[PDB]
């Protein structure tokens, strides 16, 4: 029986049992590199969250509730594609792109640290979360590397990198590669999404060695058609719930369900946070690489008779119960 | 328009 009923218990075998053992520990710090979330929401009341704005950015003009209202109205109407961007352009041309970021940062941050009994109950609500907004080229590898270095200095155990910088290969700028290696050398996990390009292009940092790449799964566990895959996405990535994931949006207590690898990544950041929290609770040392390799090696591969291209599932669907066996002997 | 972070469709 689940002591902390979570929306993803039925889609994620072993989640409920893991929540019965922990909701996170404050000694585990997650730094989220994304936009600027809304801490006034009740899902963050009592959450140990704080913002650190990179000092080398000039802060952007605040965004009016009205602009957020406009964005959400166009979403609620279910407009999509060209029609959606013509709508956004007509009412909020100068803030549409920042709102996309900030909105997603709300959703992602709540998926991770949302407090129980609020509108959004996240995976790891008792962990310490530092948002590092990039609201103020901003996805350039230089700037992500700089952000990463700071996240380490801030004491990150996990760095959730919400960003996808395009690439047609596994090569990224060396500065970013060095930043990822630096995370491995310091026992810090980096999670990031594989992207929603349907393999028309790939993403940095997902495809760089060292990162935990995350792909998006449907409700039934099969991979979403748009979720990028192949190369290092497959070798070092894992599939997790990505469709219809519940989360927050700014300025309103009403939550919204979103779809994408950006919504699957946070779930894995959360699951990883709990596995690390459990190490602390049991006096074992915190070990990011053990957690990452445990998740990868126990991931369940898709059935070739159900999914046409199994490599789309990357190493496989997240398998908490296997992870628990490897790390804790359960 | 790239369908990231949230996919429409």
């Amino acid at each position: 029986v689940a002591l902390h009923p979570h929306d993803l218990d039925e889609r994620i075998p072993g989640l409920a049992d893991l929540h019965n053992q922990t909701l996170g520990d404050p000694q585990i710090t997650i730094v989220i590199i994304d936009g600027d979330p809304d801490y006034t929401l009740s899902c963050f009341e009592g959450a140990e969250v704080s913002k650190v704005f990179p000092y080398w950015h000039e802060p952007a003009e605040p965004i009016t509730p009205e602009d957020y209202a406009a964005f959400q109205s166009i979403r609620d109407q279910g407009l999509k594609g060209k029609e959606k961007e013509e709508a956004l352009e007509a009412v909020i041309p100068d803030t549409k792109d920042r709102i996309v970021l900030n909105d997603a940062a709300c959703h992602v941050t709540s998926t991770i640290v949302g407090q129980e009994h609020s509108p959004v109950f996240g995976i790891a609500p008792n962990c310490r979360v530092i948002n590092m907004p990039q609201d103020a080229d901003v996805m350039s590898p230089l700037n992500l590397a700089r952000a990463i270095d700071l996240a380490l200095e801030l004491g990150a155990n996990i760095i959730h990198c919400a960003f996808c910088r395009p690439t047609q290969t596994s090569e990224g700028e060396e500065i970013l590669v060095q930043a990822i290696k630096k995370c491995q050398d310091n026992n810090v996990l980096i999670v990031s999404p594989t992207g929603n390009n349907s393999n028309e292009s790939w993403c940095l940092p997902a495809v760089l060695p060292g990162t935990l790449a995350v792909g998006a799964a449907k409700v039934d566990g099969t991979p979403c058609h748009f979720s990028n895959w192949g190369g290092n996405n497959t070798k070092e990535g894992i599939l997790a719930p990505g469709e219809e994931i519940l989360g927050a949006q700014p300025c309103t207590e009403e939550p919204v369900r979103l779809t994408g690898t950006s919504m699957a990544a946070p779930v894995m950041t959360g699951i990883s946070a709990l596995l690390m929290s459990l190490q602390v609770q049991q006096g074992k040392p915190v070990d990011a690489e053990a957690v990452r390799t445990a998740l990868l090696k126990t991931a369940i591969p898709c059935d070739p008779e159900v999914v046409e291209e199994p490599e789309r599932c990357l190493r496989g669907f997240v398998n908490i119960p296997g992870a628990m066996k490897v790390l804790f002997g359960q | 328009p790239i369908p990231f972070p949230a996919y429409d469709g």
